[PDB]
RNA sequence: ACCCUCAGAAGGGAGGCGAAAUAGAGCAUGAAAUCAGUUGGCGAUCGAGCGACAGGGCAUACAAGGUCCCUCGACGAAUGACCGACGCGCGAGCGUCCAGUAAGACUCACGGGAAGCCGAUGUUCUGUCGUACGUUUUGAAAAACGAGCCAGGGAGUGUGUCU
RNA sequence: CGCUCUAAUUGGAUGGAAGUAGGGGUGAAAACUCCUAUGGACCGAUUAGUGACGAAAAUCCUGGCCAUAGUAGCAGCGAUA
RNA sequence: UGUCCCAACGUUGGGCCCGGUGAACUGUACAUUCCAGUGCGGAGUCUGGAGACACCCAGGGGGAAGCGAAGACCCUAUGGA
């Protein structure tokens, strides 16, 4: 598992983490990238809109074959990874919760840092023609989130 | 309130005229990197020098641009070869007794990294009193 | 006999692999193979006096 | 759209290649040059074989492309480009600080460069850039 | 342990223990390949053995390197003048004298200056040269063969006899 | 030049050894050395020895890993649910 | 009698976009190429020119003497059956 890769002042900061989540690591880099800098509350509203299909998530690196989306600004390819988005909603729920329990205005805090890290693959095997089997794995993803007072 | 190195830190050795001339030359002429051929093209190939042995090797055949190949002609002047850039001849020291017989006007001392702080303190004060410069001194807040 | 207790055979040309003796899909016996024999090891018959 | 040229050359009755060579030399030396009256520049030889050459350049091509200019404007500008390392920084800079014009958009008159002049009273076998362009099918806008 | 969060004996947060939890369970150390985030340099008009050697930009906590730059002067190898005077050539130009003089790489001294400043390191730009490596071969950049990448593994050894 | 272990002689280490990472110095070079961080217990030098002693390559071996790619497949069969 | 002249329209399943799941082949390096030439005479990488703003989607497969298999042909071996 990871450790926070960035320093954080406990007096004006709140943290949260996801562990070994079996979801697209590629969708996670995309989502992290997109919500960094936003306010928790904005992030949440943004991710609810993605899951609802009203807001696409720019796919700038893992974009092969991805169709263009008119609402993607400054870029072309985008999608709606609702699974990894729900995992981030859990992360944000935990973060904002911690934030509040400490006396902060959770929803109003800025996402100072958010990054996904691939911690491994849950291994699987798939039978194929001609007597062989090939890999059929699940990515395991850790993601860190640091909220910071405005 | 600030850090200061122990010992004769700013000390310089006395060199004959011909030695200062050759020291200055070595420093002006320098030498090529002499890294192994194509070490930059493959991570599994380290920089450590290996004679290019390929029958068709471009560096072996001596093509301009493929880097210089190690030859005796690149050797530094005998009279200065191995001297610290300050001009001192280095003496490896593992304890106080190693300071004995060292000429602080011509040699500087280098305390092995493996030597502890307790013993380094003694070596350092005995070196200064013997007029010997310590190349890798301890910095104390004075 | 270390490294030699195996009937490992090479498949030869055909399956895009180097001609290395294999058993149960594992390379064996030869010196370049992990778990293979020692090419020129210490020998008991050597006169060390 | 205004071109502060340090030099204004008059190509009228001047050998194109000889002017081109000096304009390139000067552009590389950092001069901003404006070649004027390009349509009147001249090129020696049999009009028939000269034109056959430029027509071939017009017919050459394929998907990648071989866009050859037809106006005296570009013919001349291209002639100069072939004398400049236009793909290198210094070469592109020189090339871009040179411009060719149909007629003379300036108030000042250009100067005639030494050695580039052709005496019509002593020559009959020569052609005019304008004549070449018209043959190539250019729209005689000049 | 207790507390908060959560669908939750999960996970997360805060907290407790210990010299150390970046010793919290395949739990000493923790390389490379490589991944996330980020810092420096380059970057959407431009060309490909990825560099070597020179020289510029930008970047640089300390430590382990401390030099570097400009005026002038001294020394001054090979080489080596202008100008001027005189004399030749149809001409481009040349000879003789000035003169082996002025100059001349390195090194040193005086005076002044730099501390991202000199070295060095990262990256990039310019110049010159440059179509990997190993092997096969008369001839390899080769449209001949080998390797996806990294780490570790991986080939003159013993006895007897002879020289 | 470097690696392993043996012996003699002689040193270093919890006032921080080996290793690793980044960085400074030396050597034509093999490679040597220092600084800082990490690490938390072992490590050298000289001399004479010992040898399962040095890798870029063998469609070399084993392990790990990237691009491929969020791609192919998750349709086709007289049983379209 | 749509085999053909000479093709058209339609049906079902794919293809395309979205959620989820999620491989493999292949990879010396670099790589935006084109026309000529050169070169072990069959070059994206050498030379000269030409062209060339970056990225992405769909496509049919011209080229990489494409990938797959240490040529089953031919010869050679004081080889095998
Ligand atoms: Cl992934
Ligand atoms: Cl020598
Ligand atoms: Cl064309
Ligand atoms: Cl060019
Ligand atoms: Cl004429
Ligand atoms: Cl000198
Ligand atoms: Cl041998
Ligand atoms: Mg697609
Ligand atoms: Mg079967
Ligand atoms: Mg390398
Ligand atoms: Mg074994
Ligand atoms: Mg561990
Ligand atoms: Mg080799
Ligand atoms: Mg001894
Ligand atoms: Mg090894
Ligand atoms: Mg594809
Ligand atoms: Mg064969
Ligand atoms: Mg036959
Ligand atoms: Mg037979
Ligand atoms: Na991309
Ligand atoms: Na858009
Ligand atoms: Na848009
Ligand atoms: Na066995
Ligand atoms: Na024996
Ligand atoms: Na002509
Ligand atoms: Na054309
Ligand atoms: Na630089
Ligand atoms: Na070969
Ligand atoms: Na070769
Ligand atoms: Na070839
Ligand atoms: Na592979
Ligand atoms: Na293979
Ligand atoms: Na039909
Ligand atoms: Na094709
Ligand atoms: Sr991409
Ligand atoms: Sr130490
Ligand atoms: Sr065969
Ligand atoms: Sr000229
Ligand atoms: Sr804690
Ligand atoms: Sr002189
Ligand atoms: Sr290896
Ligand atoms: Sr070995
Ligand atoms: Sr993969
Ligand atoms: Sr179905
Ligand atoms: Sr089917
Ligand atoms: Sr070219
Ligand atoms: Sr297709």
């Amino acid at each position: 598992g990871i450790s926070y890769s960035v320093e954080a002042d406990p007096d004006t900061t709140a943290k949260a983490m996801l562990r070994e989540r079996q979801m697209s690591f590629k969708h996670s880099k995309a989502i992290a990238r997109e919500i960094k800098g936003k306010t928790a509350g904005e992030a949440v509203d943004y991710l609810e809109a993605v899951i609802e299909g009203d807001q696409p998530v720019p796919f700038k690196q893992h974009n092969s074959g991805v169709g263009h989306k008119s609402k993607v600004d400054g870029w072309d390819a985008g999608r709606y990874p609702e699974k990894a988005s729900k995992a981030f909603l859990d992360l944000l729920e935990n973060a904002v919760g911690n934030a509040d329990h400490q006396g902060f205005d959770g929803e109003a805090m800025t996402i100072k840092h958010v990054a996904a890290h691939k911690v491994g693959e849950q291994q699987g095997r798939k039978p194929r023609a001609m007597g062989r089997a090939s890999a059929w794995n699940s990515p395991q993803v850790d993601v860190e989130l640091i909220l910071e007072e405005p | 309130t600030e850090l200061q190195a122990r010992g004769l830190t700013e000390k310089t050795p006395d060199l004959s005229d011909e030695d200062a001339r050759l020291l200055t030359q070595r420093h002006r002429v320098g030498k090529p990197q002499f890294n192994r051929q194509d070490h930059h093209k493959k991570k599994r190939v380290s920089t450590s020098w290996r004679k290019p042995r390929g029958q068709l090797s471009k560096q072996r055949r001596g093509i301009k641009g493929k880097g210089d190949t190690v030859e005796a002609g690149f050797r530094s002047p005998t009279a200065v070869r191995g001297k610290h850039p300050s001009g001192f001849e280095e003496v490896r020291v593992h304890n106080v007794d190693d300071l004995e017989g060292v000429d602080g006007d011509t040699e500087a001392v280098r305390i092995a990294s493996k030597v502890g702080a307790r013993k380094r303190e003694r070596i350092e004060e005995e070196a200064e009193d013997a007029g010997i410069r310590v190349l890798n001194p301890t910095y104390v807040e004075v | 006999y270390a490294g030699l207790r195996t009937p490992a055979e090479s498949f030869g040309s055909g399956r895009g692999q180097a001609h290395v003796p294999k058993l149960d899909g594992r390379a064996r016996r030869v010196p370049q193979a992990v778990k293979g024999r020692s090419a020129h090891p210490p020998k008991t018959e050597k006169d060390r006096s | 759209a205004e071109f502060d040229a340090d030099v204004i050359v008059d190509a009228r009755d001047c050998i194109m290649g000889r002017v081109a060579s000096q304009v390139a030399e000067q552009a590389l030396d950092g001069e901003t040059v404006a070649v004027v009256n390009a349509e009147r520049a001249v090129i020696t030889g049999r009009e028939e074989q000269i034109v056959e050459k430029y027509e071939k350049r017009v017919d050459i091509g394929n998907d990648n492309g071989y866009f050859y200019p037809k106006r005296p404007d570009g013919i001349f500008k291209r002639t100069i480009r072939g004398m400049l390392p236009h793909k290198k920084q210094r070469g592109r800079e020189a090339f871009e600080s040179v411009r060719v014009y149909l007629g003379n958009p300036y108030d000042e008159d250009g100067e005639v460069l030494d050695g580039t002049s052709l005496d019509r009273l002593s020559n009959i076998k020569f052609v005019t850039l304008g004549e070449i362009s018209e043959t190539l099918g250019a729209n005689k806008t000049w």
